[PDB]
């Protein structure tokens, strides 16, 4: 046994605890460095770089290449929500919330929030499609559970919006993504499955009122959703829990 | 009620995925098994293929021999009774020779020989295995990060079973090959060496292993909270930040004052589940090498009162 | 100046006021601790 | 000191008043279990011994 | 200060209590109505575990320790020195972790986003109540639980896990075990596997869901998927720390003796019980 | 009482006890759902063999 | 209560019982435990 | 002093009148446990 | 004046008026119990 | 001015009304107590109690 | 129990509350002293 | 030292005074801390033994 | 932006840093005052 | 020696000068500590022994 202590009770067991410890202090600078690749510099409140960026210097940029020739990704740097925030400020001084002016669940603010991402479809690794519907994929069928076709939708209020007319599925991960919805008027909306409940006889909807199916955004494509899409059906759809609260 | 997204409600079944091939051989590729609904409704019901290569076959042919040879020792020790081997197969186990053979191959079979035999055959096993996972990591040409993740708990394991009997000079250091021989054998180091607790890797190592239960409790749950945004597609949101990791962000923002990236949190992830056993082999590496006992360690340096 | 958008009327008042609440609340407590001390001392 | 009202163009009211408000509670908590965790200050356990009640 | 994408999200509501009188945010921080009480709490519990050093006669911070009171009080009172300090502190953790778990009930709502993290949150806050409410009210004294001290509720594991013999016959324990080192796992390969698909060999292309299934279908032959791992993540925390909640409370309240001789039941089993041979025939 | 009243000051000072009552009454609520939570498990302890077979104590008194 | 739920909940009380039963009738209470184990997972994998 | 009314021009009172109610009921529980857990006021015997 | 809640001058009096009527009649309610508590059993 | 609905003011009037009635009776009694209290302060301070009168009455 | 409505046909609720009131505390303090008269429930020794 | 104020053109001042708020009142209370914890120093039994309150 | 991070100017820098050395040599003199009424009371020196 | 300002031309004034504050309060604190660990130097046991106060 190598008990033997070089200086004062620092034997190899204190060597270890304190190399430790300075190894620690390393991998949390590196860790919380490596945290720090979105969403930086911070900003005031009106948008201008703040005085105070914290302990932690940025790390140095990496480049993501894409697989399908999308573009290289460089993290961190410049950065802008290149959409029009329709916020006001509540109070002069930093900290208060910002009320919204307008709709909320229509400007796409708070919990409704959506981000301005690439208005292109998700592709798999074949090169396709990741997301597309029932029957633009060949072969996917309900393999098990209720199936969610021609079910009537309830909204928050009790009264039916629609009906379910297809499933949109995603073929590296067979996941049942999205439900179309037909409303009234023969128009479809596409709800995430994360937000329906789908029972024996219905498909409820907590997060929307009926008289808010109309409101989902729509997409230029019925066959094809892009990423931008699906960011402001899923804000849409989420900001109901808030807003549309009031209407039971 | 509302939806929580811990369970499938509707599954879909569609063609079967071979996946991809950057540099793969597809000669070794099995072809895809069956489907399982029950597995299914908790994730990907589908089953294979499984690459076979050369690392592969030797490594599962090592791991047979060595699982075999437990198995064959432990209806030894049933009388051959089927009977017995059913009643007795926790209290089984392989033991290594006893500390008067030292670190010497001299051991008769019935007397610790065989555990060097089945030890020769893990640790053959789980070396072709990481060369596995790393050429397996190679030909799609990502990184080698689970080859290094399944490098700290094979030091552990080396630590346990190989290192630490060679640094004491006996074989009978070494952990037993059986249920609760191996629960036995935790226990009574602990006592050995003086309680265990007041090593400090033990407590780093806990620290971890308690961590990483904290975060992958915080991890699952903050993906889950912002699936309804498609928060599980994890690399897309790392390629073109969504909805999701903006808000999966703000809520440790306002909670903790600091928060992850939708990549860096994995970061957090795979150096919190590899300290665990980092810092659990050396603990065990100073354990009777440097240190007999820890409690009186631990009053030498702070950690318990005189 | 700059930040909290108040004036220097407002601030003033405010200031009143809370002073008002500090020197209340600071005159209990010393009367309180004169009590207790008169009670127990403990100089 | 003529001049403390300055204070208030530095701070939203609204948060200096909540933070002033735990602080002085937690203060007062703190203070009142000091001494009820000395001996010499429990008016609890003075009380009881002055008046014979153990 | 703010990230750069975080404006849009500092919106009135979702508090639980109050709705503007505690809506607001102190830095990064969201303080509510529960960010108070929590602050409070914790202030308080970290003043007085200092002042229980004080009280204690030490400075070390591995040395300072806060016991519960003896055995003799039962489930009563203690004075501040003996065991009041721990009931008091015992009384601000809880608050402290409640408020904690309802602030971010509060940030979900205003957030917009599922309740997955302050339930998971609630788990923890249910064990640690077991060790230190439930265990001891079902045993009658408050001496049963731990003390606040770094090193010292380790000896109070340890001597709780003695008076029971070898606490690794615990079968409630074993499964929480595996579910604990299973959790650690299934992170290690969750953190590994993401890391490898978004970082690349070497200046190639980034990769994709498909790939990362295939990596482990060609590793183990299967694949959970990325919504199947959080799943499985969330499930694997929370049960090891329901398990582990349900080994120490059958633990002294049904079970009292060495617990290595439950496994006796299974090699007394009439039909080979009394078979000669064996470890233990 | 209903229709005819006495004053808006009635109605203010009954709005205000209200709210304070709110705030009491959920006080009151959990304070007591923790009090029937332990009485729970005090009382399954009670019909358990335990106070038959006691256990050492785990920690020194401090 | 979902289909599942209550299938759940019948597995469960069915179960207790059987195992009551067999434990009586089977001379232990692991007998009674398998087979109750047994049933109800059989009852509760299968779908309505 | 007389300008303590504006403490209400502040704070909405709606929300403060509720707080106070759960503070007053937390504090009274808070004295009525400290007595009881005292021997010399343990009323419940 | 500032004006952070939407309450007037008048507004605000009527309520802290009848704010401060409910606070003396509940100061005084327990300084008679706390009167009748310490002639029962003093703690000084 | 803003309130809240008539039928929670209702509840609300009705136990005003017995909130006062109960608050009235115990004014009384508390205060019957309270001069209890102070007879009983003025007689402890008083040289009585080195003087025991005394009983009036046969037990009965 | 459901003609008893009527019972406010016939008295002015404004003045009955505050009646039943005096009489439901009054009826406490009785109890509450009836207990303490007793020696084997007396809480305030 | 008469061109110190120049720190505000650096830092802002909302940050630093809450920051110096929380420090000042940390040290003071660990110095406290400190003085009570010695028994030298500790006026609450000092006041006992020079009042015989033990 | 060695001109002020903060965006404030030299004038209200000047009037903020007279404000806080007041109010610090205020704070500064109440402890001295302490410091020394203890340092008689009991010397640490 | 006399051109060392041009270290603010490499380095972030506001990160260095907090990094710097911080690192010179926890060496003070730390030789404090340092100091009242020795008996030699605990300048409260030394005034304890001047004055006889135990
Ligand atoms: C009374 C017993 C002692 C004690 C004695 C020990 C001993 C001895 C050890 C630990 C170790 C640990 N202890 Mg301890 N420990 C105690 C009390 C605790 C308490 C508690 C609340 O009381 C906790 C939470 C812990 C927790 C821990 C972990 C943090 C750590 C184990 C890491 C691990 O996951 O390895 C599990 C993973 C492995 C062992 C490696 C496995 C990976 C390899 C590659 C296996 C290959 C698999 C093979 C190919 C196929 C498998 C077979 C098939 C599946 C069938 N201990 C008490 C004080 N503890 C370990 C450590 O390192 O700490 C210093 C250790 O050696
Ligand atoms: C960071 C530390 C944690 C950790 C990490 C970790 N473990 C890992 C990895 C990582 C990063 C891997 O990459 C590697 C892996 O492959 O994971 C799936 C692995 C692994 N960790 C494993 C287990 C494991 N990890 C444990 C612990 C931990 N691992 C820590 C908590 C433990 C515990 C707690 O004791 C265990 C038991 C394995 C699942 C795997 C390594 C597998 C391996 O090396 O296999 C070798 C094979 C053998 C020695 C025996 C094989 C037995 C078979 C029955 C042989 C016959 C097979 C048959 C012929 C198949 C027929 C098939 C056909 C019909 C198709
Ligand atoms: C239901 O059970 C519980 C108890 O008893 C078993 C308790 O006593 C307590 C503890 C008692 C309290 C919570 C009282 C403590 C007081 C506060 C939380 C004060 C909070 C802060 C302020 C009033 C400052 C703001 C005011 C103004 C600006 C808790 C938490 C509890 O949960
Ligand atoms: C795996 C390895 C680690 C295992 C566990 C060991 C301890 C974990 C420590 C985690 C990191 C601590 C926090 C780092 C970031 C940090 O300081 O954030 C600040 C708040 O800190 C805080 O609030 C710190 C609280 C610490 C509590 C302990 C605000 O930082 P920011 O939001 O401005 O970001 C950085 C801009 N430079
Ligand atoms: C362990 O260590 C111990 C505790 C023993 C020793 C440590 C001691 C320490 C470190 C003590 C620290 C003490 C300090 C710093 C105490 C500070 C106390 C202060 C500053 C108290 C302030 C009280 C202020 C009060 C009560 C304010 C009342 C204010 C109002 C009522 C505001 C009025 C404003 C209204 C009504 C609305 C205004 C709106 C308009 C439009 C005018
Ligand atoms: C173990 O070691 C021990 C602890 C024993 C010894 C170690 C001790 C150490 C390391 C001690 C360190 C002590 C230090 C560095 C103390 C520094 C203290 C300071 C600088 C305190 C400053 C206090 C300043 C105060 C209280 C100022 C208050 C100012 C105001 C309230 C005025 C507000 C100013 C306004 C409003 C500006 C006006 C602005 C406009 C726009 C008009
Ligand atoms: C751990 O610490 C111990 C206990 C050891 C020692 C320390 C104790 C400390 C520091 C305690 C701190 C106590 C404090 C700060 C208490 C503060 C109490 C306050 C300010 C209470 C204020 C109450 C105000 C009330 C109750 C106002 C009520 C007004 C209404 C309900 C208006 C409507 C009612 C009217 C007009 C008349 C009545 C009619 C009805 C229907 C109620
Ligand atoms: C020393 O002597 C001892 C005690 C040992 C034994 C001697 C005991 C003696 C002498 C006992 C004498 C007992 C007697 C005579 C008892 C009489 C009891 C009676 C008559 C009780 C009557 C109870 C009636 C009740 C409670 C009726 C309630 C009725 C209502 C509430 C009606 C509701 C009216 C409404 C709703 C409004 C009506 C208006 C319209 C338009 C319907
Ligand atoms: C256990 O083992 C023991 C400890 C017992 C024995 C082992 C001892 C060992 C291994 C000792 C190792 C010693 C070593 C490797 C020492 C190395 C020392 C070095 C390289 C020191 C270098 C120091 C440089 C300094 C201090 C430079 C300071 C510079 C300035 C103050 C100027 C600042 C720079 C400015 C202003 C440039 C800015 C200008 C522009 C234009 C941007
Ligand atoms: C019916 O059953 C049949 C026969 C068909 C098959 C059944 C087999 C059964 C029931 C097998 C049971 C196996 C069990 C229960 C195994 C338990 C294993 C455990 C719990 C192991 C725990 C720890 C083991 C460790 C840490 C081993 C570490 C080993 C190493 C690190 C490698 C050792 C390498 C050495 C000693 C040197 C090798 C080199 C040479 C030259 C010999
Ligand atoms: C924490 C991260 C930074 C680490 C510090 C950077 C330097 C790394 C190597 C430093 C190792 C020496 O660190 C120093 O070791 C000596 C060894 O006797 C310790 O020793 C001291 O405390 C111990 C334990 O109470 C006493 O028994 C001993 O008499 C006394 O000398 C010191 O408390 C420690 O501060
Ligand atoms: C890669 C690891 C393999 C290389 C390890 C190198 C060191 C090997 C161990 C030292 C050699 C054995 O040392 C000898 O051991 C035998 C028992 O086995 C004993 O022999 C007496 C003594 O303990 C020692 O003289
Ligand atoms: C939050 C309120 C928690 C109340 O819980 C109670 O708190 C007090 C301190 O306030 C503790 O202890 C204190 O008061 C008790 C009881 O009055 C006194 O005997 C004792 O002198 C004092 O240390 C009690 O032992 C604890 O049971
Ligand atoms: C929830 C599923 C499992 C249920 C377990 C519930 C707890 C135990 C319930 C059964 C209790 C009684 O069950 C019965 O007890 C007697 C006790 O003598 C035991 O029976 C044993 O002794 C009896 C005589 O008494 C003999 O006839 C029998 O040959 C022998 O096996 C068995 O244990 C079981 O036959
Ligand atoms: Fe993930």
């Amino acid at each position: 046994m190598v008990g033997v202590t070089a200086f004062g009770n620092f034997d190899l067991a204190s060597l270890a605890i304190y190399s430790f410890w300075i190894f620690l202090a390393g991998l949390i600078y590196y860790l919380q460095t490596e945290n720090m690749r979105e969403g930086y510099p911070l900003e005031n409140e009106d948008g201008t770089p703040a005085a105070n960026q914290g302990p932690f210097p940025l790390p140095k940029p990496k480049t993501f290449i894409l697989p399908h020739g999308r573009g290289t990704l460089t993290v961190p740097g410049p950065e802008s929500e290149d959409r029009p925030i329709a916020l006001a400020r509540t109070a002069v001084s930093e900290g208060f919330p910002h009320a919204p002016t307008g709709d909320p669940m229509k400007d796409g603010v708070g919990p409704a929030s959506w981000v301005a991402r690439r208005d292109l479809p998700e592709l798999d690794g074949h090169g396709h499609n990741k997301i597309k519907p029932m029957k633009a994929a060949a072969g996917f069928y309900v393999s098990a559970g209720k199936n969610p076709i021609g079910l009537p939708v309830r909204g928050c209020d009790l009264e039916i919006a629609g009906k379910v007319v297809d499933i949109w599925v995603d073929i590296p991960e067979q996941m049942a993504r999205f439900l179309e919805v037909e409303l009234k008027d023969g128009s479809t909306r596409l709800l995430p499955m994360q937000m329906v409940k789908v029972q024996s006889n219905r498909v409820h909807v907590n997060a929307l009122s009926s008289d808010l199916f109309a409101g989902i955004p729509t997409i230029k494509s019925p066959t094809e959703v892009t990423l931008l899409e699906e960011d402001k059906i899923c804000g849409y759809v989420a900001g109901g829990l808030m807003y549309a609260a009031p209407k039971r | 009620a509302e939806y929580q997204n811990i369970f499938t409600q509707v599954q879909v079944r569609g063609p079967a995925d071979l996946g991809m091939t950057e540099d793969v051989n597809l000669a070794n590729r099995s072809g895809v098994g069956p489907f399982s609904t029950l597995l299914g409704w908790f994730g990907n019901a589908q089953l294979g293929p499984i690459y076979l290569g050369s690392l592969g076959v030797l490594s599962l042919f090592s791991g047979l021999m060595w699982f075999f040879t437990i198995g064959i020792w432990f209806w030894y020790q049933a009388g051959w009774n089927p009977a017995v081997f059913l009643r007795d197969l926790f209290f089984f186990s392989l033991e290594p020779p006893a500390p008067e053979y030292g670190l010497s191959f001299a051991a008769p079979l019935k007397e610790g020989g065989l555990w060097l035999i089945a030890s020769f055959f893990m640790f053959v096993a789980v070396w072709s295995w990481w060369g596995r996972t790393y050429l397996r990591a190679q030909a799609l040409g990502m990184g080698k990060h689970t080859a290094w993740a399944f490098l700290s708990a094979i030091w552990l394991w080396m630590v346990l079973g190989f290192i630490r009997p060679i640094l004491m000079g006996s074989w009978s250091e070494a952990v037993p090959y059986g249920i609760f021989s191996h629960l036995d054998w935790t226990n009574n180091f602990s006592l050995v060496h003086g309680n265990l607790f007041y090593n400090p890797f033990h407590g780093l190592s806990i620290a971890f292993l308690y961590g990483s239960a904290l975060l992958f409790a915080m991890h699952g749950a903050t993906i889950l909270a912002v699936s309804r945004f498609g928060g599980e597609r994890e690399l897309e949101q790392i390629a073109d930040r969504g909805t999701a990791a903006e808000r999966a962000a703000l809520f440790w923002r306002w909670t903790m004052g600091f928060n992850a990236t939708m990549e860096g949190i994995h970061r957090w992830a795979i150096w919190m589940a590899v300290l665990v056993t980092l810092t659990g082999g050396i603990g065990i590496l100073l354990s009777g090498t440097v240190v007999d006992n820890w409690y009186v360690w631990g009053q030498n340096h702070g950690m318990a009162p005189l | 100046l700059g930040y909290t958008g108040l004036t220097d009327e407002q601030a003033q008042e405010l200031h009143s006021v809370y002073m008002s609440g500090l020197w209340l609340f600071s005159a209990v407590a010393i009367v309180a601790h004169l009590a207790v001390y008169i009670w127990r001392p403990w100089f | 000191m003529s001049k403390f009202y300055k204070i208030w163009m530095i701070f939203d009211p609204r948060r200096v008043f909540v933070a002033q408000g735990v602080f002085l509670f937690l203060l007062a908590v703190m203070i009142h279990l000091i001494l009820l965790s000395t001996p010499s200050y429990n008016w609890l356990e003075i009380s009881a011994a002055k008046y014979n009640r153990v | 200060a703010l990230l750069s994408f975080e404006r849009k999200y500092r919106v009135p509501g979702g508090t639980l209590v109050g709705g503007n009188l505690f809506d607001f945010w102190v830095g990064p921080f969201y303080v509510g109505f529960f960010g108070v009480a929590t602050f409070f709490f914790a202030a308080l519990g970290i003043i007085l575990i200092a002042w229980s050093a004080v009280l204690q006669g030490t400075w070390n911070p591995q040395l300072i320790s806060v016991y519960p009171p003896a055995l003799e009080y039962g489930l009563g009172g203690a004075p501040l020195a003996k065991g009041g300090l721990w009931q008091i502190i015992t009384i601000c953790a809880t608050g402290a972790f409640v408020s904690w778990a309802l602030r971010e009930v509060e940030i979900c709502r205003k957030l917009g986003i599922g309740y997955h993290i302050p339930f998971a949150f609630a788990f923890a806050i249910l064990a640690y109540l077991t060790l230190v409410l439930f265990r001891p009210v079902m045993m009658g004294a408050w001496g049963y639980a731990f003390p606040y001290g770094i090193w010292t509720h380790l000896d109070w594991v340890s001597n709780t896990g003695y008076t029971y013999g070898n606490f690794h016959y615990n079968p409630a324990h074993m499964i929480a075990i595996t579910f604990f080192f299973t959790n650690a796992l299934a992170l290690a390969l969750h953190g590994a596997l993401v890391l490898s698909a978004a970082n690349p060999e070497k200046g190639k292309e980034m990769r994709t869901p498909d790939h990362e299934d295939t990596f482990f279908r060609d590793l183990v032959g299967y694949s959970i998927g990325t919504l199947g791992i959080h799943r499985l993540g969330l499930l694997l925390s929370l049960s090891a720390v329901f398990f582990s909640a349900l080994c120490m409370i059958i633990t002294g309240t049904i079970w009292f003796d060495q617990w290595v001789d439950w496994w006796q039941w299974w090699v007394k089993l009439p039909w080979w019980a009394n078979i000669p041979g064996g470890i233990n025939g | 009482n209903d229709h005819l009243n006495t004053n808006p000051k009635t109605n203010l000072r009954l709005w205000v006890a209200f709210q304070m009552m709110k705030g009491a009454g959920w006080a009151g609520g959990v304070f007591f759902g923790t009090l029937l939570l332990i009485g729970f498990f005090r009382v399954v302890g009670r019909m358990l063999p335990i106070d038959e077979n006691p256990a050492p104590a785990p920690n020194i008194t401090g | 209560v979902s289909e599942f739920a209550f299938r759940l909940m019948m597995a469960a009380v069915i179960f207790v019982g059987v195992g009551i039963m067999f434990a009586f009738a089977g001379g232990h209470w692991f007998v009674g435990l398998v087979v109750g184990g047994l049933v109800a997972a059989f009852f509760a994998a299968t779908p309505n």
